[PDB]
């Protein structure tokens, strides 16, 4: 009896499709809407339109949609069922720390009453990938508006310095999910229903996500791990500032703090794990 | 959020209006009867 | 939101690429070369409109514009249906059979006088691009008549398009045999201008390598210019691999080859082809770590330090993630190839995948972009070869006053020592 | 999302409002066509 009841959950129920659509928009896989955005899209929000403005339901939609249509996956029901929940308000938008867009938050949808399993904590750790897969993107974003003022028309070593502060998180990034985790990822969710309970699969489902989210080393004790990216963060969006206008000594200081930041990590890393 | 909060305005402002128009209705039946 | 990549052939050996390009890019996306693409181009992830436009007879029409300095480069392309995938007025060939006289000064005028028809040209080719990145003038520095054309045609493109990019490809002369007519000095001197002025990158190609590549590593011994045009066609279905057809990382090419392309005085980039006539990553990167294996000759002078910074691989094929890290590790760490020496410990290189039509020699088709003081080498000696009409007066750029060459010239040394700085962690 | 909330708690009045003359005619048909 349990295993065909989970067999009946686990077949075509489009529960694991609104993950696969999650993974999918949430998580930009079609690299088409990421590129469109960062070359045209993230003009207004990038910077932050206005604390209104920015959250104006039809554009923001509209948005959505169009970011959808550029890419051909993202076409999937959840992908545009990505709705907006937040817990602050927009309060400001300047673009001197990394504070770029980080308001919208994705969730995708399920069907019912695939609900069963559903606890707080695999939709949760949902959308903090969501979040943090847009905090990168508009740390991303903003740096391609700086090469883009800076082509439109004291700042030498400013792409050197982004893309060394960018290969850590690609890495980690494909740690998480590249093309070998991204067929783990895949497995530990194929194993997610395996239970004779409903408490039981969504114990499964929520170990596979967490073990996702600690892949990128996501543990609630590195909150100064977080400060330290916050302030490095900060330079880099103000460096962008910088080189969007034409900072040299930014991207030196984004250099040395790289380097720096980067042996802190290694002996934090080799202290951890 | 405010989304849900915008689609609720959106249906009870003809909430209210079809509320009120069944008792114009009714009213104009009770009148005419 | 799609996205479209743009070209233009400019002079003969420019067009004769152009048609290549177009037929490579028809195959590579599925496309068959006569003009219509077959229905198997669908069922896969190579998107033609990326870099040949389908036409709706399936015709993967490139977005570039076939002129030829010599216009016998595309009177005799109307035979042969390889560029029937673009429009007939995509086929736009050089009404001039002289082009722009394979002169630099000549050809800087005669792009600027196409000022108006580059911009229209551009205009018109721009209408299937909805995310697209921008031109490019796929030209020759061989004759005077291509880098003129490129530098006063991006000039003239940089006004119609100024939030996007026209990328000029200075094709330069074969560096295995002396030039006949010595006015390419102020050619290699005005391709190095619009280098270092404005664009992030550059394209200069050296065919001393090259010419060994075709005699011996292609097998073409004493050929004709079929076989640069096919290594042309080869190159840029290896291009649209990454641009057309979806890969497993770098979303953005040309936003790695921009960050290879950091300054405008640095617009130099080495390419590197293994093989070049069963790779994991460390066996990508030993196939291809010295220029020599590379495909491109990034000069190995002094005036531009022959350290490569950083490099970024369109390695196109599927290699195992666990090796692809050993190998970054070994790179960065172990100082096979070390960051950028500006930069702390890290690996500097890429890699991309195959398009749907385009096969790899071995587990991954490298065609490289290494933002190397070597390249800024090779910008260095194509300034010392710049002054050949200038110093000597050998054979409007250059005929009106020579303050193009020499200037531009004077700027390739300044960026090859810039370069030299750049190569080490003394950048500035 | 609280102006929202505010509005639908008084499109919620206002419904209460009319469906509860609506409840008062139906009596008041009840009471005369019967």
């Amino acid at each position: 009896v349990n295993k065909a009841a989970v067999d009946y959950f686990f077949v075509e129920l489009h529960l694991g499709a609104h993950f696969e659509a999650l993974r999918h928009f949430l998580l930009m896989e079609d690299g088409e809407f990421a590129q469109s955005l960062s070359d045209l899209l993230f003009e207004k929000l990038g910077a932050g339109q206005t604390p209104g403005e920015l959250l104006s339901p039809l554009v923001l939609n509209s948005v959505l949609s169009k970011a959808l249509q550029y890419s051909l996956h993202g076409d999937t029901p959840h992908a545009a069922n990505l709705s907006f929940a937040l817990k602050f308000l927009p309060e400001a938008f300047a673009p001197n720390a990394p504070d770029v867009l980080s308001c919208l938050e994705l969730r995708y949808k399920v069907d019912w009453p695939l609900n069963i399993v559903v606890t707080e904590g695999c939709l949760s750790r949902y959308s903090g990938i969501f979040s943090f897969l847009l905090q990168l993107k508009l740390m991303m974003w903003t740096l391609k508006d700086v090469c883009f003022h800076l082509k439109r028309t004291q700042f030498r070593q400013l792409q050197l310095f982004k893309h060394e502060m960018q290969h850590f998180v690609k890495v980690i990034q494909g740690y998480i999910a590249n093309q070998i985790l991204h067929v783990t990822w895949c497995e530990f969710r194929a194993r997610l229903a395996s239970v004779g309970d409903l408490e039981e699969i969504q114990r499964a489902h929520a170990e596979y996500l967490h073990k996702a989210v600690f892949r990128g080393l996501l543990t609630e004790k590195a909150a100064p791990a977080m400060n330290i990216i916050h302030s490095l963060f900060s330079l880099v969006l103000k460096f962008r500032s910088q080189l969007i206008s034409q900072n040299f000594a930014l991207m030196q200081q984004s250099y040395s703090t790289f380097k720096y930041y980067s042996h802190f990590l290694f002996k934090v890393v080799s202290k951890l794990v | 959020n405010m989304k849900d909060f915008e689609n609720q305005i959106t249906e009870l402002k003809k909430e209210n209006f079809n509320l009120k128009l069944r008792i114009y209705f009714l009213e104009e039946r009770m009148q005419q009867e | 939101m799609p996205r479209e990549i743009i070209t233009l052939q400019l002079g003969q050996c420019g067009n004769q690429i152009g048609f290549e390009f177009w037929k490579q890019l028809c195959a590579e996306h599925g496309i068959s070369p006569e003009g219509i693409v077959e229905e198997f181009a669908t069922e896969g992830t190579d998107r033609k409109d990326v870099f040949f436009y389908q036409a709706d007879d399936e015709h993967y029409i490139p977005r570039a514009v076939l002129l030829d300095l010599e216009p016998r480069v595309i009177h005799s392309i109307l035979n042969s249906p390889y560029a029937k995938l673009y429009n007939p007025e995509n086929i736009y060939l050089s009404e001039h059979g002289g082009g722009a006289g394979n002169n630099w000064a000549s050809g800087f005028s005669q792009g600027e006088k196409i000022h108006e028809d580059i911009f229209d040209i551009i205009d018109r080719e721009a209408d299937g691009s909805d995310s697209l990145e921008g031109f490019v003038l796929c030209h020759s520095i061989a004759g005077g008549t291509g880098s003129g054309l490129g530098s006063y045609l991006l000039e003239r493109l940089n006004d119609r398009y100024p939030k996007k990019l026209v990328q000029t490809y200075s094709v330069f002369p074969n560096q295995d045999e002396m030039s006949d007519v010595v006015v390419q000095p102020y050619n290699s001197l005005l391709t190095l201008k619009r280098l270092t002025q404005n664009a992030d990158c550059v394209v200069v190609l050296d065919n001393t390598a090259l010419n060994r590549i075709a005699t011996d590593r292609l097998h073409i011994q004493n050929p004709s210019f079929s076989q640069i045009n096919q290594l042309v066609s080869t190159i840029m279905s290896a291009s649209t691999t990454t641009l057309r057809y979806p890969g497993y990382m770098n979303n953005d090419l040309i936003g790695l080859i921009a960050s290879l392309i950091p300054t405008p005085r640095l617009h130099f980039l080495m390419t590197g082809y293994t093989p070049l006539t069963k790779t994991t990553v460390l066996d990508v990167m030993r196939r291809l770590l010295q220029p020599k294996n590379v495909m491109v000759s990034t000069g190995r002078d002094r005036q531009t330090n022959h350290c490569y910074i950083a490099i970024l691989n369109i390695i196109q094929g599927e290699v195992d993630p666990t090796q692809v890290h050993k190998s970054l590790q070994r790179i960065r760490e172990r100082k096979l190839a070390n960051f950028i020496p500006w930069g702390p410990a890290s690996i500097q290189v890429a890699l991309s995948r195959k398009s749907p039509y385009l096969p790899s020699a071995h587990r991954v088709s490298g065609l490289m972009m290494a933002n190397h003081t070597s390249i800024s080498s090779l910008f260095e000696s194509s300034c010392q070869q710049y002054d050949k009409l200038r110093k000597r007066e050998a054979f409007d750029i250059f005929k009106e006053n020579f303050d193009e060459l020499d200037r531009s010239r004077e700027v390739v040394q300044e960026l090859i020592d810039e370069y030299h700085a750049a190569t080490r962690p003394d950048y500035i």
